[PDB]
């Protein structure tokens, strides 16, 4: 359902010259109590990595 | 001589009511 | 075992029923016409594009009010896979293929839309919680 | 896949450029009364280039191993007329 | 000073309706 | 097991039936004429090139609108392998070999084409999802 | 030289990324999500 | 100042038909 | 196989060329004080 809550994290910071940080999404929760563990990479507005 | 850009604050001019009609869920 | 079989038959029948909908056709296009879909429309929940047999299926992109583009999930449906369906109705669609870009204007945009209470793509089927707990 | 590239020219050589120019201006000013650049560039030189590929560009996949579909398809005749 | 090229922005002059004919799967 | 043999036998004749297709013959050529195939035509789904027995089989390339060249899968057919077939129909074909290149222009390109509702090379053979599951 | 000595220890500071709250982002599912455990479809009779 | 050269572009001047006679594989 | 080759001239020598030229230009500018 739209409005589902997604938790994610990131670590390590950036190396010089880089311009994007890589986030992994852990879990999604539908308000109706659905919990599923998806591990996928965060992306920008256009699916570009990080 | 630089800092983090702040997100756009919406303008405060064309202020109008939100609830053009009464909500249904209110049972009214 | 008897129950879910009858339930599945009923669900499939309900899906194939597909009755009671309105269809929009107020769509204009601008730019490259060599990626031109032959028909485009929306049923209030999905937006459809149809391409002829001889054309390549492009990528479909979502335009916000500002002008930036973004991704939407898409699925392909049809006897000949010549309809690409996106999961939204939006005023402005952008179609790209290499260095040819085509824009689609939805000129009958409905901000209201039909709410989807049934939890499926068709108002004939509900979605119940098996998991309980 | 390949497309337009950023070589990060500035954040690679700006350290040396700024250090050299500012040091030279300071020396000129000192004379007007009448190495660090190496150290910087040593660390700022090897920044790998970054690739930006425009979305919607055509690409191709070279099938690198034979594909079998004996498990998912079969053919049948259709009646005439 | 130089950044990624923006994708081609389509011309906004040739604006025509897309459905020259009624689509078929509408049963119309 | 009894029925599958029947299906295979029927298929291995339905393919050979191959009747009721429209053949185009409007094709221009320009460039390095030495490589030029003796006869070129299209069926609406596949475009055929026939080279004489005395000529090399060149590489055939698909052209987009702006003039960029791109690969198209090809299959060699015919009794004597003198016919090269491509899996597309297009307005402009580019034929290259070594360092001599010939350009093929299609003069009666049809956007609509014929739909692929059977899922095979034939309008008389269907493809089913035996995988079930 | 003092200048080089200072810049040697003050050069390797990694950059920092700032992102505005409320910005649209996107998730690209990497594995396959199975929902045959928490749902089931059932037809709604007409009228 | 120099990139990978492009292959030769065929002329556009002499345009002539391919099929001087009907192919036999059209059953003709 | 082989054909046309890129030798990456600029991508290899531009660093040294630019640094040396900038250093000499700066030294000349400093000399130009009086």
């Amino acid at each position: 359902d739209r409005g589902s809550k997604v938790v994610g994290f990131y670590q390590g910071g950036l190396r010089q010259g880089q311009a994007r940080i890589f986030v992994q999404w852990s879990r999604i929760e539908t308000p109706s109590g659905v919990v599923i563990n998806l591990d996928s990479p965060g992306t920008g507005p256009l699916g570009e990595a990080g | 001589c630089a800092s983090a850009p702040k997100p756009k604050q919406p303008s405060d001019f064309n202020r109008e009511p939100v609830n053009k009609t009464v909500p249904v869920e209110i049972q009214r | 075992q008897t129950r879910e079989a009858n339930a599945r038959a009923a669900v499939e029948a309900a899906f194939e029923q597909r009755v009671g909908a309105y269809y929009n056709l107020k769509y204009m296009m601008s730019g490259d016409k060599d990626i031109a879909p032959v028909n485009a429309w929306d049923d209030g929940r999905f937006t459809y594009f149809k391409f002829s047999a001889n054309a390549d299926l492009p990528s479909i992109y979502f335009v916000d009010a500002e002008g930036n583009e973004s991704l939407v999930p898409r699925t392909t449906v049809g006897s000949s896979n010549n309809i690409i369906a996106v999961h939204k109705v939006n005023p402005k669609w952008m179609i790209r293929l290499g260095n040819r870009a085509l824009a689609i204007f939805n000129e009958a945009y409905d901000p209201n839309g039909v709410p989807n209470d049934t939890g499926t793509a068709s108002p004939a089927v509900r979605r119940v919680n098996k998991g309980g707990n | 896949l390949g497309g337009w590239i950023d070589r990060h020219f500035w954040e690679r050589f700006g350290g040396a450029i700024m250090i050299s120019l500012i040091g030279d201006l300071g020396d000129w000013a000192s004379r007007q009364g009448s190495s660090a650049a190496a150290e910087a560039l040593r660390n700022s030189i090897n920044i790998p280039p970054t690739l930006y590929k425009n979305q919607g560009e055509r690409v191709n996949i070279l099938v690198a191993r034979d594909l079998d579909f004996s498990d998912v398809y079969s053919l049948e005749s259709i009646p005439t007329k």
